[PDB]
């Protein structure tokens, strides 16, 4: 049908800034675009309609333009409540399609994660399970790549990650990583490594332990 | 004030079917169309389809038709959506919204709180709280592993809440058809193991509450 593309998943800015998210149509919408705002608590509102330009009860800082294939929402002066996810939507041709959405996020100095490893707990091992966990706390920006190593190599299976939204006091992200094995498998190997690669340096932050040394 | 309250969240075995509610108030229910958008954590809002309450006329988006059926109740001014032959693919949050005209084409000006749908065959089952302690320098990080529980949610606090800052409770993730989550608290080294640092995980569905203490060693 009519694709809807927002080149940017996440957009950074500071309060007081003039923020512009963009949205591109696979074809000519002849000005039938609308803007939706979804706040973290999941609720969605209507900010603008009809090729942008049109409001609803929304504050003046909210502006909007475009035509044909390109269109964009501008928030002339960013305010805390404006931190949400914005989707665009072409109401020209059936079916009605949306845009991946552009989540804003506060700008913070680069930080670098605090990497921590943890061996399986006795209480778990006696169950016959064995999970090695790894926390990469309070880092920014939000892109980070973690890599597991069992006895100097491999390991992709059993690795389940979780990521937290941006913090509200400071604006850092955090990440949980768990590698699940079987007490037997776990016991067949010695060193386990959790390698955190972040743009904050070239050298991966490496934290690990050896069962033999426990 | 135009309002639209949707149904509570739902838990349903796949293959099955469900009918969720969207009740309007504060306006002529018959005068505007109802839409249904679906949202899966993998971002993006899909367009299920539209229904005009007055004529009962409907319009689906080919990818949703057949499994989906949009019906109203002009009497109690309340729109419905019935999803059939469910799968794990349509576990998401479903929104209903009001459609207005304005020159040339419609837009959605009012949404609902949405209803969360979860398609699982699991049944209420307590978690297994596992203490995360360092191995055998100013600040030290501990943790607690909550694994094997169903359904959501779980409440984790440290020392019954006395440790607010420096905590991190990651979203859950789907293990072998069961949930798992982790939480980390950071405290000066003077606090532990000098003092007690404990995690309190609460899993309502099973009416559970477990305090797991973080002791040194393994």
């Amino acid at each position: 049908d009519i694709q809807m593309t927002q080149t940017t998943s996440s957009l950074s800015a500071s309060l007081g800034d003039r923020v512009t998210i963009s949205c591109r149509a696979s074809q000519d919408i002849s000005n039938y675009l609308n803007w939706y705002q979804q706040k973290p608590d999941g609720t969605v509102k209507l900010l603008i309609y009809y090729t942008s330009r049109l409001h609803s009860g929304v504050p003046s800082r909210f502006s909007g333009s475009g035509s044909g294939t390109d269109y964009s929402l501008t928030i002339s002066n960013l305010e805390q409540e404006d931190i949400a996810t914005y989707f665009c939507q072409q109401g020209n041709t059936l079916p009605r399609t949306f845009g991946g959405g552009t989540k804003l996020e506060i700008k913070r100095a680069d930080a670098a994660p605090t990497v921590s490893i943890f061996p399986p707990s006795s209480e778990q091992l006696t169950s016959g399970g064995a999970s090695v966990v790894c926390f990469l706390n309070n880092f920014y920006p939000k892109d980070i790549n973690v890599k597991w190593k069992i006895d100097g190599s491999e390991r992709q299976n059993g690795v389940l990650n979780s990521w937290t939204d941006q913090d509200s006091k400071d604006s850092t992200y955090s990440m949980s990583s768990t590698l699940t094995l079987t007490k037997d498998e776990y016991e067949r190997h010695n060193s386990y490594t959790c390698e955190a690669t972040h743009k904050t340096s070239t050298s991966p932050i490496v934290k690990s332990f050896n069962r033999n040394e426990c | 004030e135009v309002q639209l309250q949707q149904s509570g969240a739902e838990l349903v075995r796949a293959g099955s079917s469900v009918k969720m509610s969207c009740k309007a108030s504060g306006y002529t229910f018959t005068s505007y169309g109802i839409n249904w958008v679906k949202q899966r954590p993998g971002q993006g809002l899909e367009w299920i389809g539209y229904i005009n309450p007055g004529n009962g006329y409907t319009k689906y988006n080919e990818k949703f038709k057949g499994k989906t059926t949009l019906t109203v109740d002009k009497s109690s001014s309340t729109a419905y959506m019935q999803l059939r032959s469910l799968t794990s693919e349509d576990s998401a949050v479903y929104f209903c919204a009001r459609s207005v005209y304005y020159g040339g084409s419609y837009y959605f000006d009012y949404w609902g709180q949405g209803t969360t749908l979860t398609v699982s065959s699991a049944k209420t089952t307590p978690p297994s709280v596992y203490p995360l302690a360092p191995g055998s320098n100013s600040m030290v990080t501990l943790g607690c592993l909550v694994k094997g529980y169903f359904p959501e949610p779980v409440t984790v606090t440290w020392n019954s809440g006395s440790l607010s800052s420096g905590v991190h409770t990651f979203p859950a993730v789907l293990q072998s058809d069961l949930y798992t989550l982790s939480s980390s608290v950071t405290v000066p080294s003077s606090p532990r193991p000098s003092e007690t640092v404990t995690c309190n995980v609460a899993h309502p569905a099973s009416s559970t509450k477990v305090d797991k203490k973080i002791v040194p060693r393994d």
